[PDB]
């Protein structure tokens, strides 16, 4: 019979009537699961040894894929859908939540011979990436509300991610001045929404499924790991003081997030090499935080 | 009172401990590089004091047995037996025991079964959790032994140019155990010498080497003199055995694994058409994650006249992307595994042994599975009634004559190719219509797989 | 929004009349909740036929008889008889799967519900596809 | 814990969906545990090659679950 | 510029005036951070995004040090420091802590190019050495409530800790009866502090430090770990039973922990070789728990 | 219809891929050893199962490919050129590409550097993600073929005496690419027999090896006549190639590693003065973390007379 | 739930068989799911032994229909001890895994019937599997 491999499958999200299939996919992980009420009955009369379960609920799913950066940027979806506004090629992060409710979309994994699993009432609850030595990936993760088995789908035939961008080591400044020594940028942003569970008694003797869902909040952070490295004794630039309000920008040549006003907190590490790790989040004034997506010569 | 030389041992396969008879054990010719034992577990408990005057001592505990391994090399000798008249290999139990888990039934279809033309190995019943099951039968010059329930691990055959066709098998069994009395006579069941001057008469010589690759994604046949190479037929069979804290333990059953038949072939690099720098510079210019070639290894070379053979097929292979192998003559490997259509399917490949393969013999081999049922080499497709032209509005049932006349697969299908001027059927009934004036063309092949094209251009005008 | 079935496998038992039966009702979203009213089938005809591939030129191993139950309820029932099963599975793959041998592959099939009048439009409409597959019966 | 198997398009008997009582034995050649019905909990990984797990308990009314101990030839 | 390498470091503990440089360290490890004040104010008027954060205070440090025992038994000024008396080189656990608040010291971290880090209001909190097959090691732990980057500093040129003790195998008495088959005997001394956080309104707009704590308790513990070794049958000195008073010494050539009084609980681990391991603890009204620093000699 | 011998392979670096000329492209004088190609990654996935009558089946993916290796040793040969009168070594762009990452200036002061007396290579201008840029074209009797954007990994030297003065050279690429047109005429950039005899009149013998060792903790120059030894180059790079599970991928640039100078000296023990015998004494007494030598190794030896030397 | 039609029957060497199908139609809508048992009127069941599924395969046995207590919905499907000896004689050599007493000797499969209850011929198969001979001592 038809097994099912990861290596042969196809990943389709399909938002506003349009398959947008997410090639350039490096893994993704998932499962499905059902939520039971097990109850065991024992009573003076009979002391049972058999519970009482029935399966009344689904569980929502968690899904996490791991999608290498595009020279066509529809990864760039991944913060649109998230929440993020959108001017040209640049993803801002809004100063207030935009709606109560998320951006919902399906997704399908499709696979040979017509086999299919259909994850529906989807939402992009965390996207992050780090800036690092080897070559950025950004890791987001969706919650869905109801799976499901079909036969016909939907795929992204023209709608797909496109060469894989070509490494370029990353960079983060303050205004236009370098900060030295960087190891590895971090940064994550969130959409941490929470299910509203509306299970009642009109759905005794039904499989419940999730279907809407609140913003909680919306954040970007961002984790900064450097040397300690000082330049001067008693140096004014570079120590361990916080900083209340700082312009930072995470700059790569295909990729850029710009914190306007920046709150630093800075912790060091006494490791063989000593480490300083800052700890980026943008001030309570701050103008929203910049992504802009460069596909090629910016 | 005596010593044990090695040059006297005799080996013998058999499927049954008692009632040993000519078609349960025979024996095998095994050459110098034969080789068993079984190696046996241990522990020490010592004691890891830190104060002064500690305590220094050991103590040691036997606590499980290792399977049994084995190995030995035999020549691939296909030859015709007086009995049967069909072509058989000596070692033929040893191949139905590495092919499928069922009894041996040579008239059979699956796994190790023979007929008057060649000898015919296929794993399309190897979904068995414990293949057939063998016990090796030791005799060294005057003391017996033996290996208890031993199952074929895999079989290595290595394509050493001017070197004779050989094949290592290695295994596992459950417990070697030594025989005072002798279980048969070995005079009796051992190798006549009759069947010794058959056998010798037949001799595979890896120099004669051709290979036959195709890519089925493009239909390119290349042209690959072979330096060396090897295959193997990998079971993965692990042998479980108990633990237990008080006494020794020996294996109790085993589970095969993955099923692998793999290859590498080296060969020199060649500037000529469909040689191997066109294969190379192809696969390293196509970069796809998934390969579809047919490859065709024929040990022995082929002849118009009968000459010795073994052959290993794979129809849907899977080649690795090439490497240069810089030596004095710059060269390559074409590393292939055999995958098979769907995992549960098995027909990964086949082989087929013979001391009797004219070419058509091994080309039916290849494109019907059997060297005995023929296969069709070429068609000219024939319209009703001897008919070169067509006009509109106006039928053409047409028909096929093939070659050779006792094909099993005489049928073919029916496809327009060039044009658009006319329809055809699947009985072969072309119907045209009105305002069609350019030339439409007719094909046609065969349901066998064979690769033989049938085309006639045929000139439909406006009409009259 | 959500998807489409339109990819379903008939398993049909050999030596036994297989019968399904399709409706066809019309469904809406609105402000007053979803409202359902039967499809009136008239003029509406069906037609399925199996063949052993998907490639040009594949054998006709059957055809479906088509009939109408209720134009009133939308219900038409598309089968075939007794014998067709038969002529099905004496066309059907040799190849046998294990832990099951009943199962054997017959073809792909596909049906059209079409609506052929004066006044109306040549409109077909492929309403399902899929394989057919036969379990091999020994009685009869 | 299984792989992930079809065999049809839309297939009824494995999928995903619960089942509320269905007669299981987890049968060997020396062992057999037997649940006259039983209730079976499916979860899909998503894994280098798909795999779905069961959750077996015996039922509310279930009869008796069953452990047959078979030393030799059953 | 200036790189900072562990190796590359002296750590010099200022006590009473006087510079404790201690050599023969093996490893040590700190860290620093601050504490934050994070609240998001989404309102129904705007769902903000971004968060109200200041730095407000000096998250304690906990620096742990690695010393190896030297001839000058500079290391014993640890256990004078964490509260024990002294007499002549043996240090008494008191039957009553002395005093409510610890003994305070600052700590220096010196390294190339004048730079430091400075922690300050150290006390010690945690002393621990195991007597085994390998070479003997103290790991102290002390908590800093303030950290700061300093310019010029403290450096110990004179007291130093001298050669490391040679290796001498552990033996633990009873008396004078020896208990044979040891595997490792483990000591612990602990001065379990806590700090008295006093952050009022007069603090605002400023980083806050912690600076002054009291002592919860001190303890003398050992845990023994011998093999489960009978000589007779039915032996009585040898058992499984508890002994609610025993005296024990665990002795070294160069160091040797009393325990006049001594409370027993056994613990038999059925592992490849029977185990048996101790858990030793002073009496109640035992006398105080002796702990000698023999340099060379006795 | 023909078959390709190593003997006839003839290397030249490149730093661009077109427009080829004398300044851009020479040939590389290889030995034996020269070896390239490139790796492919793969994998199985095969079904595990427990029951009676299991599935026995495999199954192979392409996944990746992995960097191009490379490698030929080549004669330490330097000479003086008729044309700049600056004494140059003929693999002088795999020097600067080892040295520094900047564009290559012979009248600069980092990286190769030439003059009038002496050929200079100093690595004070390596803080770079991403050295020079080089392009390896092969040419094997008729079949071009060449690496695409490679980096100088290493050059090892190896100073074996009774033997000449050579170094070898290792290093990764992007992709092999196999080229069916000519690039370049390979005759005109080739080095012509004016250079080649310029070059064979100066040799580098690692017998003639003097060694110029000095405590510069203690002032004390010892007198070490060597055995055998050998000195690294090494840039420790990494070539970083992405994971996609649908198309197999080839690596998308790379990133320098720690660089590292690194050397082992062989020699006799001498009871006399300052020999091997007291360097060692005086190191095994000391018994310090850190060491402050000044090691100056000269290959060709030193003469009163012009001598070729490294 | 779902389908469980197959089921392999073991019957015994030496020994008659004799089956008895309690009938009965199960619904679940109420949480108690209904007893309620089909009434057995214009029923008939027939069933064939027949080794293998191929083609042409040679008829073992041919099952005994019974029809008793249609009211209550149960029926029995029987064979006489001289069917059991047929069967028993072409049963395989070969011994089932799970029990070194079973023999595979064929295939089978009851099919209801209605015959022209409405002037329809509504027959399917109720069940099928494998029919296994137990081998028996006494005789």
């Amino acid at each position: 019979m038809f097994y099912s491999l990861m290596r042969e499958s196809k990943i389709v999200i399909e938002y506003d009537g349009r398959g947008y299939h997410f090639d350039a996919l490096s893994n993704y992980d998932a499962s499905t699961s059902f939520q039971e009420f097990k109850t065991l009955r024992r009573t003076i009369h009979n002391r049972t040894n058999y519970a009482d379960s029935i399966i009344n609920a689904q569980d929502p799913s968690s899904i996490s894929l791991a999608i290498n950066f595009s020279t066509t940027l529809i990864e760039s979806n991944f913060f649109d859908w998230m929440g993020f506004t959108r001017e040209g090629n640049s993803l801002f992060l809004p100063r207030n939540t935009p709606n109560i409710e998320p951006i919902m979309f399906n997704m399908y994994i499709i696979n040979h011979n017509n086999s299919c699993i259909y994850f529906e009432n989807c939402y992009v609850s965390t996207v992050d990436f780090s800036l690092d030595k080897s070559i950025p990936i950004l890791n987001v993760g969706i919650e869905s509300g109801k799976f499901s088995e079909v036969s016909t789908f939907r795929d992204g035939y023209t709608i797909t991610q496109g060469e894989v961008l070509p490494y370029s080591a990353p960079a983060v400044y303050t205004n236009s001045s370098p900060l030295p020594a960087l190891i590895s940028a971090s940064m994550s942003f969130q959409q941490q929404c929470s299910w509203r569970e509306d299970r009642n008694i009109f759905d005794i003797n039904k499989i419940y499924t999730n279907k809407r869902a609140y913003v909680n909040e919306m954040n970007a952070s961002a984790t900064l790991a450097f040397y300690y490295v000082k330049r001067l004794v008693g140096d004014k630039f570079l120590n361990l003081d916080p900083e209340t309000r700082t312009p930072l920008i995470i700059k790569n040549k295909y990729v850029s997030i710009t914190f306007p006003l920046a709150r630093i907190s800075k912790r060091l590490n006494f490791s063989d090499l000593y480490q300083v790790e800052y700890d980026v989040i943008p001030t309570a004034d701050s103008d929203p935080v910049e992504i802009n997506f460069f596909g090629e010569r910016k | 009172m005596s010593l044990q030389l090695l040059r006297n041992t005799r080996i013998f396969v058999s499927t049954v401990k008692t009632g040993h008879n000519k078609t349960n054990t025979q024996e095998i010719l095994v050459q110098d590089d034969i080789s068993w034992g079984q190696d046996s577990n241990s522990t020490d408990i010592t004691v890891n004091e830190a104060g002064p005057r500690p305590t220094r001592g050991s103590k040691r505990f036997n606590d499980s047995l290792n399977a049994a391994e084995w190995s030995f090399s035999t020549y691939i000798l296909p030859y015709k037996d007086k009995n049967t008249s069909k072509q058989i290999v000596p070692d033929y139990m040893l191949w139905h025991a590495l092919s499928s888990g069922r009894a041996i039934n040579l008239e059979g279809t699956t796994g190790a079964h023979n007929n008057a033309t060649n000898f015919m190995v296929n794993f399309k019943d190897n979904s068995y959790h414990e293949l057939a099951m063998l016990h090796i039968y030791i005799l060294t010059d005057k003391t017996w032994s033996y290996i208890d329930s031993c199952q074929i691990n895999q079989a290595e055959v290595n394509v050493d140019i001017e070197d004779i066709g050989r094949v290592t098998w290695s295994g596992n069994g459950n417990q070697l155990i030594p025989l005072d009395e002798q279980p048969f006579d070995p005079d009796q069941i051992g190798i006549d010498d009759e069947t010794y001057m058959t056998i010798q008469g037949s001799y595979i010589k890896n120099k004669l080497t051709i290979l036959k690759i195709k890519d089925m994604d493009t239909n390119k046949s290349y042209d690959i003199p072979i330096t060396g190479g090897t295959f193997t037929i990998n079971n993965n069979i692990t042998y479980l055995t108990p633990n237990v804290m008080s006494r020794v333990t020996i294996p109790i059953g085993s589970f095969t694994g993955a099923f692998e038949l793999t290859g590498s072939l080296t060969a020199y690099l060649n500037d000529k058409s469909l040689g191997s720098m066109e294969l190379y510079k192809d696969l390293i210019k196509t970069l796809k994650v998934v390969n579809r070639f047919e490859i065709a290894l024929v040990l022995g070379g082929e002849y118009d006249d009968e000459r010795p053979a073994a052959i290993l097929v794979a129809k849907q292979a899977h080649v690795n992307i090439p490497t240069i192998e810089t030596d004095d003559v710059l060269g390559t490997s074409v590393e292939f595994k055999a995958i098979p259509s769907d995992l549960d399917a098995g027909d990964e490949g086949y082989l087929g042994f013979s001391s009797k393969y004219t070419r058509t013999t091994i080309n039916n081999l290849i494109v019907n599975g059997d060297g005995a049922t023929d296969a069709v080499t070429a068609i000219t497709v024939k319209s009703a009634g001897n008919v070169t032209t067509l006009n509109r509005s106006a039928t053409l049932q047409m028909s096929v004559e093939v070659t050779p006349s006792s094909a099993r697969n005489k049928e073919v299908t029916w496809a327009i190719t060039a044009g658009d001027a006319a329809t055809i059927n699947a009985t072969g009934l072309l119907r045209a219509d009105a305002s069609k004036t350019g030339a439409v063309t007719v094909e046609a092949t065969a349901k066998d797989g064979s690769g033989v094209k049938g085309t006639k251009v045929i000139t439909v005008t406006a009409g009259g | 929004m959500s998807t489409e079935n339109r990819v379903i496998d008939l398993v049909v038992d050999e030596n036994v009349p297989y019968g399904l039966l399709m409706q066809f009702m019309d469904v809406d979203d609105s402000v007053y909740p979803s409202t359902s009213k039967p499809v009136d089938l008239t003029d509406f005809s069906l037609r399925g036929s199996i063949k052993s591939s998907l490639e040009d030129g594949a054998e006709t191993v059957a055809s479906f008889t088509t009939a109408i139950v209720d134009a009133a309820q939308g219900v038409a029932s598309i089968s075939l008889p007794v014998s067709a099963v038969t002529t099905i599975a004496s066309k059907a793959s040799k190849e046998r799967d294990r832990y099951n041998p009943r199962q054997r592959l017959a073809g792909y099939y596909d049906v059209i519900i079409t609506r052929t009048a004066v006044g109306s439009a040549a409109s077909s409409f492929r309403i399902m596809e899929g394989k057919v597959y036969i379990s091999d019966g020994v009685t009869q």
